[PDB]
């Protein structure tokens, strides 16, 4: 509903070759990735939407869009190959997404946790302070691989929607057979 | 195929941290979690018979796998070829993993490795080009894993074992030390491996010692203690004192493919006595 | 079981192909407009030389000059002829 | 169940032949633009 | 490999211009921008050359944006305007690598599969060549040394088209020597 | 009030240019933009980085950073103009402003106008308010109103062009 720009960041560590998703994880985070885009584009044509890996070196498949074929398109051979760098995955997302040209979009971060992330604690929790001046809203999904939602990113998430913010959500999937949908049910709606 | 997980549950020390362990990452689809452990247990100082299983498992696994990295697969038949010592039969084992292994991730590469070792093995010389000669133009492409080259360089210094390979074989033996250094195995192949480098350099026809191995980590950290003759020779070279008492150590020291080439060995010392007395 | 390994396959690279190919054709399309705002009377008619390699063309003009051209034009080599 | 699977498959197939006859007409239209 | 790479004026006035453009209001510590070229024999020759938005983080040396569909549309009107330059090598102007710039070029080499890099330390207005010019390697280093991700110098000289030349003689006109220069020049030379 | 020759500048602003940060999400942009009680407060800390857009490039003369007399109104505001990308808190600590501005508490009032080094921003685009300190220290600084005082530079719509006489569709 909003107008805003989103720079959905997608797995392709080497931990994507799980298999906890319908047939394979690998192929599930692009329907995952195609359903959450599709709540963007329909919204509004003019809210735009850029993609990114956060696993090896975190390229920027592509900038900031309002054509969502380029996301899906750039989807392919994503090559599950290294393991989620999230301390510059995070700031690289809000670095590349503050390009923007039209500054009145929304901040909004969405991310696909499919790996087990190390980071440092003193650290990680005023990484949500340096976005919430930055006024970036960054929902968080997690995954099958991650241990329902580790201490360490629910704190970061809690501190960054802190003070009863937008309530940008830390979603953990169901662990199995569960597509995004948790994240359709009411968030990606309604947070 | 769902029994195999209790019906392999014995052979092995601790049956649940090894059977069960994996078999909580099967029964809940979870699979790079297993494929982490699958690797991790062929390491096991047993005799790996737990491949006797793996002779059915990979019909069980593999039928609907759908996940499993390519590699994943690759460095455990590269071990389980050495467990079943049978030459005939590790042909058609590489084959039917090779076969299906042509993924965007470059792993027949340690397939085409294993078989050239193996046919080292029976035969060195017969066709042994051939299966290094079929990775070394593909092991351009992707030069920076460098653990594909780390086993090709192993193989291709192995190929020592072909008469004329002296120099060449010193080249691909440093080259190889490149590929990975920290210690990752006991001293003594270390040890073993400065040594034949060593005998490598003073033998080669093109090679007389060579610089900065002498300073390498690797081999004067090992030599100080036991054999010692050989780094006093190559300092000698690196130095150019042509010197006979130890010379005439370190023939006594390693008498075959050293001692009965004093001919080349003094050739090589008066030359870089030269060498060194110009610099 | 069956016809249940390919549903999500089959369904979606289609599509993607069918997009990537509609827009490489507008952007043949785009080309082939540039060309044709390029092609304007008068042309300026003469006469055909040897060719070379290094496919390479040499006309004689209606107003008796020679010149040489790195590459053919928009016509293919096989058609002309000297 | 084959049929339709050979179905969406000869299309793709299909599909991406007049792909690459497409994108031959795309480079012969760059070549003679950069001619 | 690549033997030689001759840089004309205009790319080094435009890596100059650019450089005033950003320090004027967004002083940092270098610009990134994309070099156009062609290849004769095995020396490449560099006239054209274009700013591309980017960003490097102060200290963590793995965050960076450069603009994947920036760098692509201004290139393809480039090749509208003339065709003959393709993607070769990128500039930038800090006086130092970084630990962030192989990825840079690592990025660049999508676009040119030898793509190389030039050092255009415009500050500095000293005794010589202003261009240093470096290739991506990687090899056995052939000695028993770790290989590693290398960037490893290619010679550069400063060569100029005949339009060029003229534009450049004419604003040097007024503080030009002379180049016969008898006596004076020949032994300020030599000293 | 204003002074003689100009007016203000905010018809000339951009929605699409304001990306005031920090800033609360009950008080925001709009709010100090409004001359109304409604102001803008800030909500991590009282640094406040305020960006705003002009549709065509203006001189700007003045600024009038009227705030409250609690102590949040604005102290010390770093001055950047034509920003190429949106700008970090950072970046502001470290960069060199186009103007380095100490506020004293009779700018901030209502009646408050601060004069600008007027030299400096002849081809203004876009400006950057790097709101780094308020007077009584308190935790979140609050800007009662703010608007820019100055005159526009007389720029064209390049995209515009069009024929006007002459052979009407082809030539040389």
């Amino acid at each position: 509903m909003v107008l805003e720009s989103t720079m959905v960041c997608v797995d392709n560590s080497e931990y994507m070759r799980n298999g906890d998703f319908l047939p394979t994880r690998l192929q599930a985070q692009q329907d995952a990735v195609n359903i959450v885009c599709h709540s963007k584009t329909r919204s509004n044509p003019e809210n735009n939407v850029g993609l990114i890996t956060l696993a090896n070196d975190c390229e920027v498949l592509t900038t900031l869009t309002p054509d969502t074929g380029r996301i899906l398109s750039k989807l392919h051979t994503v090559q599950p190959k290294g393991k989620i760098t999230f301390c510059t995955g995070i700031r690289v997302a809000h670095l590349a997404l503050k390009h923007r040209q039209g500054k009145n979009h929304k901040m909004r971060i969405i991310a696909f946790v499919g790996s087990p992330v190390e980071d440092n604690e003193k650290d990680l929790v005023k990484l949500a302070k340096r976005l919430k001046k930055e006024k970036v809203n960054v929902d968080i999904i997690n995954f099958g691989e991650e241990e329902v939602n580790t201490e360490k990113l629910t704190a970061f998430v809690n501190t960054l929607n802190g003070k009863d913010g937008t309530g940008s959500h830390l979603v953990t999937v169901p662990p199995g057979p569960s597509l995004a949908d948790a994240l359709i049910s009411s968030p990606i709606l309604a947070g | 195929v769902p029994g195999f997980l209790q019906q392999s549950q014995n052979s092995g020390p601790g049956q649940p941290a090894v059977w069960h362990r994996l078999e909580e990452l099967y029964t809940k689809k979870l699979w790079h979690q297993l494929t982490l452990q699958v690797l991790d247990f062929v390491q096991d100082p047993c005799f790996a018979q737990g491949d006797g299983l793996i002779k059915l498992y990979e019909n069980f696994i593999s039928e609907f796998e759908h996940r499993v990295n390519p590699l994943s697969l690759v460095e455990i038949i590269l071990h389980v070829v050495r467990q079943m010592t049978d030459p005939n039969v590790a042909l058609t084992f590489l084959e039917k993993t090779r076969e299906k292994v042509k993924s965007s991730d470059e792993a027949v590469i340690l397939c085409k490795t294993a078989i050239g070792a193996l046919k080292l093995n029976i035969g060195d010389l017969q066709v042994t080009k051939e299966t290094i000669e079929d990775v070394e133009e593909m092991l351009n492409n992707l030069p920076g894993v460098t653990s594909v080259h780390s086993r090709f360089y192993d193989l291709s210094s192995k190929y020592y074992q072909t008469i004329g390979n002296h120099a060449s074989y010193y080249k691909d033996a440093l080259r190889f030390l490149g590929c990975v250094d920290i210690k990752d195995l006991p001293v003594s192949e270390q040890q073993e491996r400065a040594f034949t480098l060593g005998l490598a350099g003073l033998l080669g026809e093109g090679v007389f010692n060579f610089g900065e191995l002498l300073m390498h980590p690797v081999l004067e950290s090992l030599r100080n203690t036991d054999r010692q003759w050989l780094i006093d020779t190559l300092y000698a070279f690196n130095s150019g004192n042509v010197e006979r008492f130890q010379t005439l150590k370190t023939a006594w020291g390693q008498q075959p493919d050293l001692a009965a080439n004093e001919a080349q060995l003094l050739r090589k010392i008066q030359l870089l006595c030269l060498m060194e007395m110009t610099f | 079981r069956l016809l249940d390994s390919e549903i999500k396959i089959m369904k979606s690279e289609v599509l993607r192909v069918t997009h990537e190919l509609q827009a490489m054709k507008d952007k043949i399309k785009e080309n082939s407009e540039k060309i044709k705002v390029n092609k304007t009377l008068p042309y300026l008619v003469s006469n055909v030389i040897e060719l070379l390699d290094v496919k390479c063309a040499v006309i004689k003009t209606s107003t008796r000059q020679t010149y040489f051209l790195p590459v053919i034009g928009l016509v293919d080599a096989e058609k002309l002829k000297p | 169940k084959l049929l339709e699977h050979k179905e969406i498959d000869g299309r793709l197939k299909e599909l991406r032949e007049q792909l690459k006859e497409l994108t031959k007409q795309y480079e012969k239209s760059e070549n003679d633009l950069k001619a | 490999a690549v033997q030689k790479v001759v840089v004309h004026p205009l790319v080094l006035l435009s890596v100059v211009d650019h450089f005033n453009r950003i320090g004027k209001v967004g002083n940092q510590k270098r610009v990134v921008g994309v070099l156009l070229g062609s290849w004769q024999k095995k020396v490449l020759d560099v006239s054209n050359s274009f700013a591309v938005p980017f960003d490097e983080d102060d200290k963590d040396d793995s965050v960076w944006f450069l603009d994947h569909d920036y760098l692509e549309n201004m290139y393809g009107m480039f090749k509208k305007v003339n065709a003959r330059e393709r993607i070769v090598g990128w500039y930038h102007t800090g006086p130092k690598l970084h630990k962030n710039d192989i990825a840079i070029n690592e990025l660049m080499k999508r676009y040119c599969p030898n793509s190389v890099l030039v050092i255009i330390d415009v500050k500095p207005k000293d005794l010589g060549l202003p261009t240093e010019a470096y290739i991506s390697v990687e090899e056995v280093h052939d000695d028993g040394t770790p290989t590693s991700k290398t960037f490893e110098h290619v010679t550069s000289e400063i060569g100029a088209e005949e339009a060029e030349e003229v534009g450049v003689e004419h604003l040097l006109r007024d503080i030009k020597d002379t180049t016969v220069g008898t006596l004076s020049q020949r032994i300020t030379n030599q000293v | 009030d204003i002074p003689k020759g100009y007016m203000d500048l905010m018809p000339f602003i951009n929605k699409a240019g304001c990306e005031c940060l920090n800033e609360s999400d009950e008080h925001g942009f709009d709010n100090c933009l409004r001359k109304d009680t409604t102001f803008l407060e800030s909500d991590c800390d009282e640094q406040l980085l305020i960006t705003v857009a002009f549709n065509q490039p203006v001189k700007l003369y003045s600024m009038k950073f009227q705030g409250p007399d609690n102590g949040q109104g604005p102290k010390y505001v770093k001055i950047f103009i034509n920003l190429p990308r949106s700008m970090d808190f950072e970046e502001a600590e470290r960069s060199e402003p186009t103007q380095a501005l100490e506020l004293t508490e009779d700018d901030i009032k209502e009646d408050g106008i601060v004069p600008l080094r007027y030299v400096k921003f002849q081809n203004v685009n876009s400006v950057t308010i790097f709101v780094q300190s308020n007077q009584g220290e308190e935790e979140t600084t609050r800007i009662s109103y703010f608007t820019f005082i100055g005159t526009p530079v007389q720029a064209t719509n390049m995209n515009d062009f069009k024929r006007v006489v002459g052979k009407k569709g082809e030539s040389h």
